[PDB]
RNA sequence: GUAUGAGUAGCGAAAGACAGGUGAGAAUCCUGUCCACCGUAUGACUAAGGUUUCCUGGGGAAGGCUCGUCCGCCCAGGGUU
RNA sequence: AGUGAACCAGUACCGUGAGGGAAAGGUGAAAAGCACCCCGGAAGGGGAGUGAAAUAGAUCCUGAAACCGUGUGCCUACAAC
RNA sequence: UUAAGUGAAUAAGGGCGCACGGUGGAUGCCUUGGCACUAGGAGCCGAUGAAGGACGGGACUAACACCGAUAUGCUUUGGGG
């Protein structure tokens, strides 16, 4: 039947985004250490 | 008997192979059909020597419906519907000789299957 | 069932000893000589039982 | 003074072990009736030990030997060659392998 | 990395045949004819979603559950007012 | 082995997401990297050449084992290893 | 010639040893990177817009570096030939 990654556009950049990444205390931290680990995209 | 397919399916094939045949007197095709469509052509040959209505209106559900054959012109279009062609062609080459006219040839297999062709013509 | 062993290196052939590939019933042609196939049209030749065939 | 010219072709695409078959029929054989033999057997293997063994002959016919009419096949073998390797989508999730395999053939021709 | 099982199981529902092309090579490409299948859909338009797969000209090393001159594949050019 | 990473690596790839994470160095002193002929559609190969050495020819120093083959000196079709 | 008795040799294929190749990359030698430290410098950057990035810049431009509409670079002061 219906499985589970139904992908969309606005969903994939309103909860996993940059800005809904650096809106918080936790996003930074997030953020911060995916940009130690030497990431190329740190949030999509 | 040889089947090949389902009934009906066979009897297309059949009334396919032995339309073309009739209007190339030569064919390139495997080994069973080759068998199955000389008995099927040779019984449907003494039909063009009869010639009347009945062996008309019996031969006209073995043939392919329309198929032309046209080398002709005087000064005209003569079209030949492939059993016109049975019944004014075929026919009068055969009185004299009797049953038995087609000529089987075991020519050499295929490349992707190896299925032994052979060649079937007419005198 | 599943087997019960590896089979050794002699069982293999004395199995394998029935599988081979025979080419048979090969004639000299009569109008070239070379070798052809019995019953069978010439491909090189063209022609049967002494006669041609192949022609248009 | 040399007889006896080579060839070969190296990583052809089919099985070692089918067109090692093909092979039992040739080994030992004068090379007249060796093209015809090959000739007549239908298989992917067939169409391609002709163009080895024509090679050889062109070979020993153009650089040092000659009468072709003298010929026959003494030396022939199959080994394997690299091997590429792929996957399949089994049923229930899982995959398993398979191998797509190379040969290398080398054919000699003597003279007697 | 390579064996055994083994040249075994499988090749993922549905109808093709002939003639002539093309070409080193043809059941599997192109053309023609007859046949046949769906048709509240196996037909037409759109929203998501995919992101150059579209078109023109070349190629056949790898993918294509076989073949392949062919392709939603490889190479080059070009298309979205 | 030594950082996960001696090479275009926190990359390829996996997961919606936080997150998880590889394999991959060596021709010769110098490319002098095989003009020319021959079979072959091509790939591949045989001469001739470059080279001290081509079994150093781009899968490119040495090149073991499992595994796959060719030839041959000795034995084997009343035998329970 | 009869009779009785004895009875060798050949391999569809296989075993053992030897000899020669094929796949595969252990081992020998080697370093373009690492690891742990010593002595010394240095211990902040930011509203004059930071760290980190996106897009662009060449005859050819797919990537990496450097650069930024003055874009593979501008001015000046010393080195160098
Ligand atoms: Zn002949």
């Amino acid at each position: 039947m219906k499985r589970t990654y139904q992908p969309n556009k606005r969903k994939r950049q309103k909860v996993h985004g940059f800005r809904k990444r650096m809106s918080t205390k936790n996003g930074r931290r997030v953020l911060a250490s995916r940009r130690r680990k030497g990431r190329k995209v740190i949030s999509a | 008997r040889k089947l090949g397919r389902t009934s009906s399916q066979r009897k297309a094939m059949l009334r396919d192979i032995t339309t073309d045949l009739i209007i190339n007197e030569r064919i390139v095709t495997t080994e069973a059909r080759a068998k199955e469509v000389r008995s099927t052509v040779e019984k449907m040959i003494t039909l063009g020597k009869r010639g009347d209505l009945h062996a008309r209106r019996q031969a006209a559900t073995f043939v392919r419906n329309e198929v032309a054959s046209v080398r002709e012109e005087d000064e005209s279009i003569v079209v030949e519907s492939a059993l016109q062609k049975l019944f004014n062609d075929l026919g009068p080459r055969f009185a004299e000789r009797q049953g038995g006219y087609t000529r089987i040839l075991k020519t050499e297999p295929r490349r992707g299957d190896a299925a032994p062709m052979v060649v079937i013509e007419f005198v | 069932a599943v087997p019960a062993r590896r089979t050794s290196k002699a069982k293999k052939a004395k199995r394998r000893t029935h599988y081979k590939l025979t080419i048979k019933g090969l004639n000299a042609c009569s109008n070239c000589g070379e070798m052809k196939k019995s019953h069978h049209v010439c491909p090189a030749c063209g022609h049967y039982d002494g006669k041609d065939v192949m022609s248009k | 003074q040399i007889t006896s010219a080579k060839a070969t072709a190296k990583t052809v695409r089919t099985s070692p072990r089918k067109a090692r078959l093909v092979i039992d029929l040739i080994r030992g054989k004068s090379v007249a009736d060796a093209i015809s033999i090959l000739k007549f057997t239908p298989n992917k293997s067939a169409g391609i030990i002709e163009k080895v063994l024509m090679s050889a002959v062109a070979n020993a016919e153009n650089n040092f030997d000659l009468d072709v009419e003298s010929l026959v096949v003494s030396e022939a073998f199959v080994n394997e060659g690299p091997t590429m390797k792929r996957f399949r989508p089994r049923a229930k999730g899982s995959a398993s392998p398979i191998n797509k395999r190379t040969s290398h053939i080398t054919v000699v021709v003597t003279e007697k």
